[PDB]
């Protein structure tokens, strides 16, 4: 359709996972956990990764137990009806901010937050197309006026969503040391959303090599041996001995 | 049902075959079966009845050069390539050799057909 | 009937 | 980091065709509001500019996040 | 066994249902004394050039129209939702 | 030695030669998962959770 | 008399894969049915484990969809497996189709294996139709609305078929319940249906490029074409591994990564991409009955192929025309495809249209043509020889 309606094409970077034998950047996975957890757990919600799925990847047993065990969830039937709370497990997903879908749009205007467990490898882009949005607040051009409650943003299809500017300069501290800019914290916010869109990327590059190499061994052979066996044919001769009256 | 053709009515008009001369001369130049060394009527299909009886009523030379012809095109088949340009098939040998016995045999056919359905017009 | 096709290309 | 390596690309000679096409929308479109018209609307121009100037500048900074 | 099965044209081994055949000497070696990988490359590098040079034209006109047509309508329509397109 | 004292240890009979491409799988099998095991640590440096560790935790 | 020969049950496998006379010059292209049969067993043994995981529910089907993927062993394997065969199989029916048509394989003895054949492509269809709706995604509820839709067509029982299949008032549970049942079901009906186009076609064998009878140089085909098929078993397992090991969600749209809100309404609705061109026809008349008329014509015409080519030779590897005709009908059927894939925008439905007309002379007005003209040059040529 018209380009204000569809939006501006998204710019390409290149990441670590983008090549054919890299995984990924462990430190800013954790950083952009870090970042997810301080700023987008108010209202977007994640409600697809527990708490287990962090061990090993981005902190150790006891840091998610640990980390765990301050959030409060709520349990099955006590000895007599009743409904009484936890202090957390590690098998528990991560809360979601709001209890149903109608709150979150009664809190947000008319909008509603969407879920962020598989937005990354359902949109026009992906990495690219999120870290293009989060770092592309302009302020509009004349002749363009935006009403109350939208803000303009060119990557967005018709040019308005209904977020504010969510990643401000030194918003968050970064254990590790790095100044939080908005292009570093974006980009980990953005890493750390395509780990947790495809957490099995690593297992699978790593499988996909041995099982490449063992197959193109196995196809040249058979090129040789099919070429060993069809000899007798391909090399025949034949004479034609006129049968003569 | 059968392979159709307008081979007569230019035929009939000598003004259009003196202009189709030399578009049918690139055209059969074009088709490439006498590359492989074969004669246009061995390429005829021959699944049915008519040419079954046909091809049992041909000459014996004939059978057994259209034999070696067919056996030696499909040697040349499986390498994928072809007689140098010294043995191809030349026009005078291009000749039609199975049409007359298969238009025998299918004149047979209809005169047999013909006699089936009859009626009395009194 | 012809002598016997050189094969010592392929041998 | 980025505004600024975005804006020295802005005003690098790399884009400047689409910077001039882009200032002859403001001039023009801002007499046409302000003399009272709302018709029109050249955004297509800013994608341009905005397109030349992140496809110059973001392998630029891209590189020293780390 | 038996019953009578219809009409084919395939046959088995020994009686294939061809014409008869006569004077038809052949000969071929055997697959432990040939060698593989013997004039592969030159006779193959031939065949597909010959190939090439043959068939050729027939593959690349229409191939080549298609992606001009393909090509202009595509920058057509990019322009005609365009600001200037619709004037 | 030479050349037919190969053919009569394994390619001799049948029994003789689907035991020998069996004990040849088993260990190409551990050749390749070696080989592989070394590529793909030599890819990465300083990207795994196991050469961060130190950056982040050790700290407290 | 040897054993294979004797007992019924041998004497059934070897009648058919050990001694079998088969042409001695098939290139090769006549290697797809083995690739077919293979990429077949592959998707069946695959589902069956797919489907112990799996829950038929419209309001519980996509957290199991993920749960498959990232909470069981190896599950994104068996996911992406599963969908990739799936897309390899359009890909080499569509190789087997084009291998039938160029060499004139559908003008007897051959007949019914034809026949057989598109009802088998028909099945095909309909099952991977069926399929592909099952995980509940956006687009495959969005289109499932729309292709069901498509019944109404019918005269008098017409809007009553749409909702007895739907078994409701709109895609709900029951749904999902009845087609996963069939997807279930259909692909056994499918082997069968091969089962039968391999019998038919075994009475009278397969044929050669030149068009020309092979019964005079017949091979057995084993070893001699039970080798030449592994060469290409083993590149389209290099193609599948590669695919579902460094890019599974390579023939996947964007538009399929989020669960199916009943309200949000996609800005392009369209089937995979194996199925576009037929969606791509349907949209171009602009009548409802005449669409559906000629989406299915656009398939059922295969049949009427062997009574309407007048040609005195089987085959294309003697006839120019044919050899110019069939690549061009193929990249029409290409931007068919593109068209379909895109927007409905002003230049792209005349286009379309276009398209459309052409696919639809194709099988009326040029074949014959071009056959008799073939004819009737070869035949002028060589009636002025010795004169
Ligand atoms: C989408 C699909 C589109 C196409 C669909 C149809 C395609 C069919 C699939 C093709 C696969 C079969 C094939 O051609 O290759 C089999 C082919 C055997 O078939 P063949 O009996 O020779 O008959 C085919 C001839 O090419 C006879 O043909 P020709 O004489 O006209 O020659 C044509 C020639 C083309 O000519 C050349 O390219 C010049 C020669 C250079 C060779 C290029 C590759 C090496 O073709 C080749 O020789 C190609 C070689 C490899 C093909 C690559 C496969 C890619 C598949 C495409 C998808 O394999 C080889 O020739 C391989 C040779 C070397 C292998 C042995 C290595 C040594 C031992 C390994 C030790 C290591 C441990
Ligand atoms: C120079 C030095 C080095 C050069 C190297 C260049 C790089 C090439 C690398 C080689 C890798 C390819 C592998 C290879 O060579 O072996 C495979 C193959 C070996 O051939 P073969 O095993 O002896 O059997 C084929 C015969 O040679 C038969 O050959 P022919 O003499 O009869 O030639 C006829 C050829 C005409 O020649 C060409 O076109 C070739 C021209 C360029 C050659 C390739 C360069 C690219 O067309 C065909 O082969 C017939 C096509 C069969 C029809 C089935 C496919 C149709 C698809 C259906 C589409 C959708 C259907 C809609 C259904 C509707 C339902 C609703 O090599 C070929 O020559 C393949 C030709 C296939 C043409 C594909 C056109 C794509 C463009
Ligand atoms: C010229 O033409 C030719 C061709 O082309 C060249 C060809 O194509 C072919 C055709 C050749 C064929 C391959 C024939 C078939 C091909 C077709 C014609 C079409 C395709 C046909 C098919 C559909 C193939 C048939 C496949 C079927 C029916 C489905 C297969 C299903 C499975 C294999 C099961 C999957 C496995 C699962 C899900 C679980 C398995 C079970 C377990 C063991 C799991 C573990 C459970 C336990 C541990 C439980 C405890 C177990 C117990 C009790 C045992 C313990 C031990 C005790 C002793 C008690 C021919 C003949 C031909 O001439
Ligand atoms: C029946 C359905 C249609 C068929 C579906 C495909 C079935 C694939 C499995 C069987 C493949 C082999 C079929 C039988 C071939 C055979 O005859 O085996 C014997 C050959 C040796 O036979 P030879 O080549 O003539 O040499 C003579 C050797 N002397 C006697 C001198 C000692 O020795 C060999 O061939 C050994 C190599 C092959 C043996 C199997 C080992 C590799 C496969 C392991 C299992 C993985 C397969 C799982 C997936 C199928
Ligand atoms: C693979 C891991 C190592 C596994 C290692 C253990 C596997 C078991 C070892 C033996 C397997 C084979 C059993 C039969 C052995 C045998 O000696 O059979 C000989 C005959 C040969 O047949 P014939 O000599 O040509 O004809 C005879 C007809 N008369 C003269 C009697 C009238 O009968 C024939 O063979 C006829 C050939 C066709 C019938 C046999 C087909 C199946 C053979 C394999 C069966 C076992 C497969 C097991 C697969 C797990
Ligand atoms: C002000 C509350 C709020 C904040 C803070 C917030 N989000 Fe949003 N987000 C929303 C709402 C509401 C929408 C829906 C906008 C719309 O649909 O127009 C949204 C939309 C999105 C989308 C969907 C974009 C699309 O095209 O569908 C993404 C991705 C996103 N936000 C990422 C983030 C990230 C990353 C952060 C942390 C830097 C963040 N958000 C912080 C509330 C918020
Ligand atoms: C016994 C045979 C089969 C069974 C049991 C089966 C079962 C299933 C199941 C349970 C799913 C759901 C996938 C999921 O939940 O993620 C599925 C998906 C699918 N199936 Fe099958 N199937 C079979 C054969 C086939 C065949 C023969 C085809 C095509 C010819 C096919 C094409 C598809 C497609 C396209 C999908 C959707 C792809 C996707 O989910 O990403 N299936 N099948
Ligand atoms: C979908 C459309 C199909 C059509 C139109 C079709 C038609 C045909 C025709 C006409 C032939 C003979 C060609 C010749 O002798 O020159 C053939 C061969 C064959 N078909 Fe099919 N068929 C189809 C699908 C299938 C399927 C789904 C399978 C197996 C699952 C299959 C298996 C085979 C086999 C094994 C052969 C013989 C070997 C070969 O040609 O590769 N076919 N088919």
């Amino acid at each position: 359709g018209t380009p204000k309606e569809e939006g501006l094409h998204f710019i390409q970077h290149d990441w670590p996972q983008s090549k054919v034998l890299s995984g990924f950047d462990h430190a800013s996975l954790r950083r952009g956990f870090q970042v997810y957890r301080e700023v987008c757990s108010a209202c977007h919600s994640l409600n697809l990764i527990a708490w287990r799925h962090l061990v090993g990847v981005t902190h150790t047993a006891d840091e998610a137990k640990q980390m765990a065990s301050e959030v409060e969830y709520e349990d099955g039937p006590d000895d007599e009806g009743n409904m009484f709370k936890r202090p957390g497990k590690l098998s528990d997903f991560l809360p979601p901010p709001y209890p149903n879908v109608e709150a979150a749009r009664a809190s947000n205007n008319g909008a509603a937050p969407p879920d962020l467990s598989c937005v990354v490898r359902g949109r026009h882009g992906g990495q690219d197309y999120i870290y293009s949005l989060l770092t592309g607040y302009t302020e509009p051009p004349a002749g363009v006026e935006v009403p109350d409650g939208m803000n303009f943003n060119p990557f967005f299809p018709g040019t308005q969503i209904a977020m504010a500017r969510p990643l401000f300069d030194d918003a968050v501290e970064f254990e590790d040391g790095t100044p939080a800019t908005t292009a570093q914290a974006a980009k980990d916010v953005v890493n750390f959303l395509h780990w947790a869109s495809e957490p099995e990327l690593d297992i699978r590059k790593k499988m996909g090599f041995q099982v490449i190499t063992v197959l193109t061994i196995l196809t040249a052979l058979s090129m040789w041996y099919k070429r060993f066996k069809w000899t007798p044919i391909k090399n025949r001769k034949i004479f034609y001995q006129r049968p003569i009256k | 049902m059968k392979p159709v053709s307008l081979a007569k009515y230019i035929q009939k008009s000598p003004f259009l075959t003196k202009l189709l001369l030399p578009i049918s001369n690139a055209y059969v130049h074009l088709s490439g079966y006498r590359k492989y060394g074969l004669r246009y009527d061995d390429l005829m299909l021959e699944e049915n009845d008519d040419t079954q009886k046909a091809l049992s009523r041909l000459p014996k030379m004939e059978s057994y050069d259209r034999v070696y012809r067919i056996r030696r095109a499909m040697q040349l088949s499986i390498e994928n390539k072809i007689l140098p340009k010294s043995e191809w098939t030349k026009p005078e040998e291009d000749y039609h050799y199975l049409r007359p016995v298969l238009a025998e045999v299918i004149a047979e056919r209809k005169e047999r057909e013909a006699f089936d359905a009859l009626i009395v017009k009194k | 009937s012809p002598e016997m096709p050189d094969f010592s290309e392929y041998q | 980091p980025l505004e600024k390596m975005t804006q020295e690309c802005m005003d690098a000679p790399d884009c400047k065709e689409v910077k001039h096409h882009f200032e002859e929308c403001t001039a023009r479109v801002t007499k046409k509001v302000e003399q009272g018209d709302k018709s029109e609307d050249c955004i297509e121009e800013f994608f341009h500019l905005y397109h030349c100037a992140r496809d110059c500048a973001d392998p630029k900074v891209f590189k020293v996040l780390v | 066994g038996g019953a009578a099965g219809g009409k084919t044209y395939l046959g088995w081994w020994g009686h294939l249902g061809g014409p008869k055949q006569k004077g038809i000497i052949t000969y071929s070696l055997s697959p432990f004394q040939q060698r593989p990988m013997a004039g592969f490359f030159k006779t193959s590098t031939q065949n597909m050039f010959r190939r090439v040079m043959t068939e050729g034209l027939y593959v690349a006109i229409p191939f080549g129209i298609a992606y001009y047509i393909y090509c202009w309508g595509k920058e057509r329509n990019e322009f005609l939702n365009s600001k200037h397109g619709r004037h | 030695m030479a050349s037919s004292t190969i053919y009569n240890i394994f390619f001799r009979r049948n029994s003789s030669f689907y035991a020998t491409i069996f004990v040849s799988a088993f260990f190409a099998k551990i050749g390749f998962d070696v080989f592989t095991d070394s590529v793909w640590k030599r890819a990465n440096a300083g990207l795994t959770w196991d050469e961060v560790k130190p950056r982040f935790l050790n700290k407290d | 008399m040897k054993i294979l020969k004797s007992n019924p049950f041998l004497a059934l496998a070897n009648n058919y894969m050990i001694d079998a006379p088969e042409p001695s010059n098939i290139s090769y292209f006549w290697n797809f049915g083995s690739l077919l049969a293979c990429v077949l067993v592959i998707q069946i043994v695959i589902g069956i484990l797919l489907a112990c995981f799996y829950i038929p529910n419209m309001d519980l089907a996509f957290l199991s969809v993920e749960r498959i993927v990232r909470d069981v062993n190896y599950g994104f394997l068996l996911r992406a497996f599963h969908a990739n065969g799936a897309s390899f199989f359009f890909i080499f029916l569509y190789l087997h189709i084009g291998r039938g048509l160029y060499y004139g394989s559908y003008k007897y003895p051959r007949t019914m294996t034809w026949n057989i054949g598109v009802i088998i492509f028909l099945l095909t269809i309909i099952t991977a139709f069926l399929g592909y709706c099952l995980p509940a995604n956006q687009m495959s509820f969005w289109g499932a609305t729309v292709i069901t839709n498509l019944l109404s067509a019918v005269p008098f029982i017409g809007d009553d078929l749409v909702h007895l299949l739907w078994g409701g008032f709109s895609v709900s549970n029951p749904t999902l319940n009845r087609f996963f049942s069939l997807h279930y079901l259909m692909p056994f009906v499918i082997a069968a249906l091969s089962v039968m186009h391999l019998i038919a076609l075994h009475t009278n064998g397969s044929s050669n490029p030149l068009g020309v009878t092979a019964n005079m140089d017949r091979i057995p085909m084993n070893p001699y074409y039970l080798i030449k098929d592994l060469i290409t078993i083993f590149i389209f397992l290099i193609g599948i591994n590669y695919m579902a090991f460094y890019n599974p969600y390579g023939f996947m749209e964007p538009d399929c990564a989020l669960p199916a809100d009943p309200l949000k309404t996609p800005m392009s609705i369209v089937p995979e991409w194996y199925l576009l061109p037929f969606y791509a026809i349907l949209r171009a008349i602009p009548n409802f009955q005449l669409g559906v008329i000629a989406m299915l014509l656009s398939i059922l015409v295969l049949l009427l192929l062997p009574l309407l080519d007048f040609s005195a030779i089987r085959g294309n590897s003697f006839n120019p025309f044919g050899k110019f005709f069939f690549w061009t009908f193929v990249a029409d059927f290409v931007i068919l495809a593109w068209i379909g894939g895109s927007h409905p925008e002003n230049v792209f439905i005349t286009i379309g249209a276009i398209a459309t007309i052409f696919y639809f002379s194709y099988f009326f007005i040029l074949i014959p043509v071009y056959t008799i003209l073939g004819n009737t040059l070869i035949d002028l040529n060589l009636s002025s020889i010795k004169r």
